[PDB]
């Protein structure tokens, strides 16, 4: 037999529905989920770590001019000065002392901590999520991890589930996401080979191996000291390391749902939104026919204490003529108060607890096959703040016959009233008045 | 690894619809806190000598960390002000603490 | 008196004998493979 029904997507939290097949007694299944991942796509788009420059050792010879050549390399630059005239060490260099002329060369590569320290960019697509499920009746306790696009059955023992697509598939992401190290942030990155220089994106490189860059820092050189022998080097700082400590708040701090993030494979958890839906294939042999069906009859329930509050504050006694053994279920067919017990036991009187947010409940309840009902009338409690949720639908409206709108019917039938004398007492004269 | 120094516990207080902090703080920590709706508020600031501060708390739900330490979820519970049953000038002020727009 | 402020350990005439006295001891779990005693507190109320 095949059945139909929706979950609400929220940690730690009952639900149930039935079964009623012909014939045979009912059956009540209850779904409650444990966790919820959710994955988008990515595909690299570049990198960026931090760079370091090279200067290596400048040229001279004396009496005789120049000429550097150029080389591939990024940002190389030469150039050639003339006028110099050193004093090193030990004495004069070299005395041919007008014409001399000196060379100058630098550049620009990755540094030696790239391959444990970088930061990437990426982009972000359609995303899928997947739930683990623990769905228990009749003699067995069992969970499940599940695909949530309709595709994916699995199997108990004989049964079929395959769950509802989505009810929407929005993600707390947009197309272009920036990852370092553990958190992930919510930038806009400059497109490929024009970052101007200082800010993000100054050194970039597709996949992290070797031989290409991109590097505009502006490198310029300088005339040397007068009497000296060094290399003057001038630029505008990294840009890099003067991200990583002017930064933002991260996207840890202001996901909308409670949406928890870690990644090594980036995900986003736990995060409560909404409608699952699922489909039932039910097997033969987890029923029970009539032979061992206790048969109820004279059901009356009655009421002593409630409260709204949070957790199970409602208590209900039970009272029934018995005529054989056994164990029987037990629902509560409206959305106003939601049931805590799967299986009441046999003979004798019993409780049940429940819990609902309103004023002033009136449901049907039943315990087998016959069916009954029973009200009451309720308190708020003496508290502001507790440690755990959320455990019923949350909706608090008024009865049809309550204390409170039992006043409603009054003023309104007797604002109904006084016009009802009204109205004929005009119109018995006014047919005479055609006389 | 490496190891940190786990500053000292920070005790809760509550009034209606809003819950309080007080702190006491050896050297500097730090504060956030969330708010489980669609758009937060997301406050965070530093903290150096030994204040208090406040958090809004609706009925959804919220959660702070303080310091070196696993966060704590905090939501508020359905509480009124006036009774449930009786004089009619009494009943529609009990709905006031509830929906006070509608 | 609630720990933390003024008036966190009290006794009457100075000499001896009774206390008062609610800091919040617990005792936690000792390290993987040492010897010492853990320990935590809520610090002083006098000298704060």
């Amino acid at each position: 037999y095949e059945h139909t029904a929706v979950i609400p997507n929220q940690v730690g939290f009952p639900y149930k529905a039935h079964v009623a097949r012909e014939g045979y007694s009912p059956l009540t299944l209850q779904m409650q989920v444990v966790e919820t991942s959710l994955e988008p796509t990515l595909n690299l788009e570049y990198i960026t770590c931090d760079y370091k420059t090279k200067v290596p050792s400048p040229y001279v010879k004396c009496c005789g001019t120049a000429e550097c050549r150029t080389q591939d390399k990024p940002e190389y630059k030469c150039a050639v000065f003339t006028g110099v005239y050193p004093f090193m060490w030990g004495g004069a260099y070299c005395f041919c002392d007008s014409e001399n002329t000196q060379m100058s060369e630098a550049y620009v590569e990755r540094a030696d901590v790239c391959k444990h320290d970088y930061a990437a960019a990426y982009r972000a697509h359609t995303a899928s999520l997947r739930a683990k499920i623990k769905v228990t009746y009749g003699t067995v306790n069992q969970t499940v991890e599940a695909y949530v696009n309709g595709d994916h059955a699995v199997t108990l023992a004989g049964t079929k589930f395959i769950f509802g697509p989505v009810s929407t598939a929005w993600t707390p992401f947009d197309t272009k996401i920036v990852v370092y190290k553990g958190e992930v942030y919510n930038q806009d990155f400059p497109p490929y080979g024009a970052g101007q220089p200082g800010r993000f994106g100054d050194i970039q490189s597709r996949t992290l191996d070797s031989k290409d860059l991109y590097a505009n820092t502006g490198l310029k050189l300088a005339r040397p000291a007068a009497g000296n022998i060094h290399v003057p080097y001038t630029q505008t700082p990294s840009g890099f390391k003067t991200w990583q400590k002017d930064r933002d708040s991260p996207l840890n701090a202001k996901a909308p749902f409670g949406c928890t993030i870690q990644t090594n494979p980036v995900r986003a958890m736990n995060c409560a939104v909404g409608n699952i839906p699922v489909s039932m294939d039910i097997a033969d042999s987890a029923f029970t026919r009539l032979t061992d069906a206790p048969i109820i009859s004279e059901l009356l329930c009655t009421v002593s204490t409630c409260t709204h509050s949070s957790d199970f504050g409602g208590v209900a006694v039970l009272s029934y003529k018995v005529e054989k053994a056994g164990r029987c279920d037990v629902h509560s067919h409206s959305n106003v108060a939601v049931l805590q017990e799967v299986s009441i036991e046999a003979e004798g009187r019993s409780v049940i607890h429940f819990s609902t947010a309103s004023a002033a409940p009136s449901f049907i309840v039943s315990v087998c096959s016959s069916r009954a009902t029973c009200t009451a009338k309720c308190e708020p409690p003496k508290d502001h703040v507790v440690t755990y949720p959320a455990n019923h639908n949350g909706i608090t409206l008024p009865d049809l016959s309550s204390t409170a709108m039992t006043w409603a019917q009054h003023l309104a039938g007797g604002v109904g009233l006084l016009i009802a004398l009204a109205v004929l007492i005009l119109v018995i004269v006014t047919c005479i008045t055609l006389r | 690894t490496c190891r940190v120094p786990l500053a000292p516990e920070a005790l809760v207080r509550s009034g209606k619809r809003e819950a309080t902090l007080s702190l006491h703080p050896i050297h500097p920590t730090l504060l956030s806190y969330r708010t489980l709706g669609r758009e937060p508020v997301f406050d965070e600031q530093w903290i150096t000598t030994q204040t208090e501060v406040t958090i809004p708390v609706p009925v959804e739900g919220v959660e702070y960390r303080w310091g070196n330490h696993k966060p704590q979820r905090l939501w508020s519970q359905l509480t009124t002000e006036g009774r449930a049953h009786g004089w009619p000038h009494e009943i529609i002020e009990y709905y006031y603490g509830l929906h006070p727009t509608t």
